[PDB]
């Protein structure tokens, strides 16, 4: 059993896109 | 690296780090520092308030050794990029007016990686070469920049928390012997082919996270942050839980 995160990553960065 | 002499380069801080500077400084339009990029090797972050926000940009290192934000031209230096971005805004939520600087006396954070950089260095060199002396000396000299990439992608082997290719059960084992410390931890090779497994006690419980390269050769946790080495994955989630059940304290030693 593999315990899985309790948030997805949600910080963005800027670009210059 | 050249980036170390510029008065506003903090190193290895966090965003949450940044962003407490930049409210120290005033948090007026255009303040500005450079750090150290946690998860892109040889990367750097530019951290700019405007609109009393602050505003993130990775600074990547290109194949040929230049440094461009996503979407950007190439510039020689970090120090270049800031500069043109005090001339034209090019995209950027605004010009650079003014950076904040380092307090004096106040260094640019290292992590642990970075601390042990050197000696990685040399004794890699004394293993491949064989020499001593001042002959040895002259070959760190010269190899240094070609092994940088080398050291910092195979440095994980000698840090104190990677444990190799050992089962979930032998992780299980080395991770109940003695205290039981929240947040103890080591990581195991899984395939030998960047599939990885982040072992963690909470409360006398082992959690297993799986660690995967993706097609870019990065590593993540699924879902998660990614980041080119497991040194940075660690130092991240050394400071942070950011979706973990708890943040990473001590290493688990090898046995």
């Amino acid at each position: 059993v593999y315990t899985g995160l309790s948030t997805r990553n949600q910080e963005t960065y800027e670009t210059l896109k | 690296d050249s980036a170390n002499h510029l008065p506003f380069f903090f190193g290895n801080i966090t965003r949450e780090e940044a962003e407490d500077y930049l409210v120290q400084g005033g948090m007026s339009d255009g303040l500005y520092l450079l750090r150290q990029s946690r998860n892109y090797l040889g990367g750097f972050a530019l951290s700019v308030a405007h609109g009393r926000k602050a505003h993130h940009y990775t600074i990547e290192r290109e194949l040929n050794g230049t440094y461009a934000i996503a979407g950007g031209r190439t510039h020689a230096s970090p120090a270049d990029l800031c500069h043109y971005h005090s001339q034209e805004s090019d995209g950027l939520v605004c010009l650079l007016k003014k950076p904040f600087n380092r307090p004096q006396g106040v260094q640019p954070k290292t992590g642990p990686f970075e601390d042990l950089k050197e000696n990685l260095i040399r004794e890699y060199v004394k293993q491949t070469w064989n020499l001593q002396g001042q002959a040895l000396e002259q070959a760190i000299i010269s190899q240094k920049p070609q092994l940088e990439k080398l050291i910092a992608t195979t440095a994980h082997e000698k840090m104190p928390w990677f444990h190799g290719k050992i089962s979930r059960e032998e992780s299980e084992q080395i991770v109940l012997i003695g205290s039981k410390t929240n947040g103890k931890f080591l990581i195991r090779a899984r395939d030998n082919n960047g599939s990885y497994a982040l072992c963690l006690l909470h409360e006398g419980k082992v959690l297993h996270y799986r660690i995967d390269k993706d097609k870019t050769g990065k590593l993540s946790i699924p879902e998660g942050k990614k980041f080119d080495t497991l040194w940075q994955l660690v130092e991240h989630y050394s400071y942070k839980a950011d979706g973990l059940l708890r943040v990473l304290t001590v290493p688990c030693q090898k046995i």
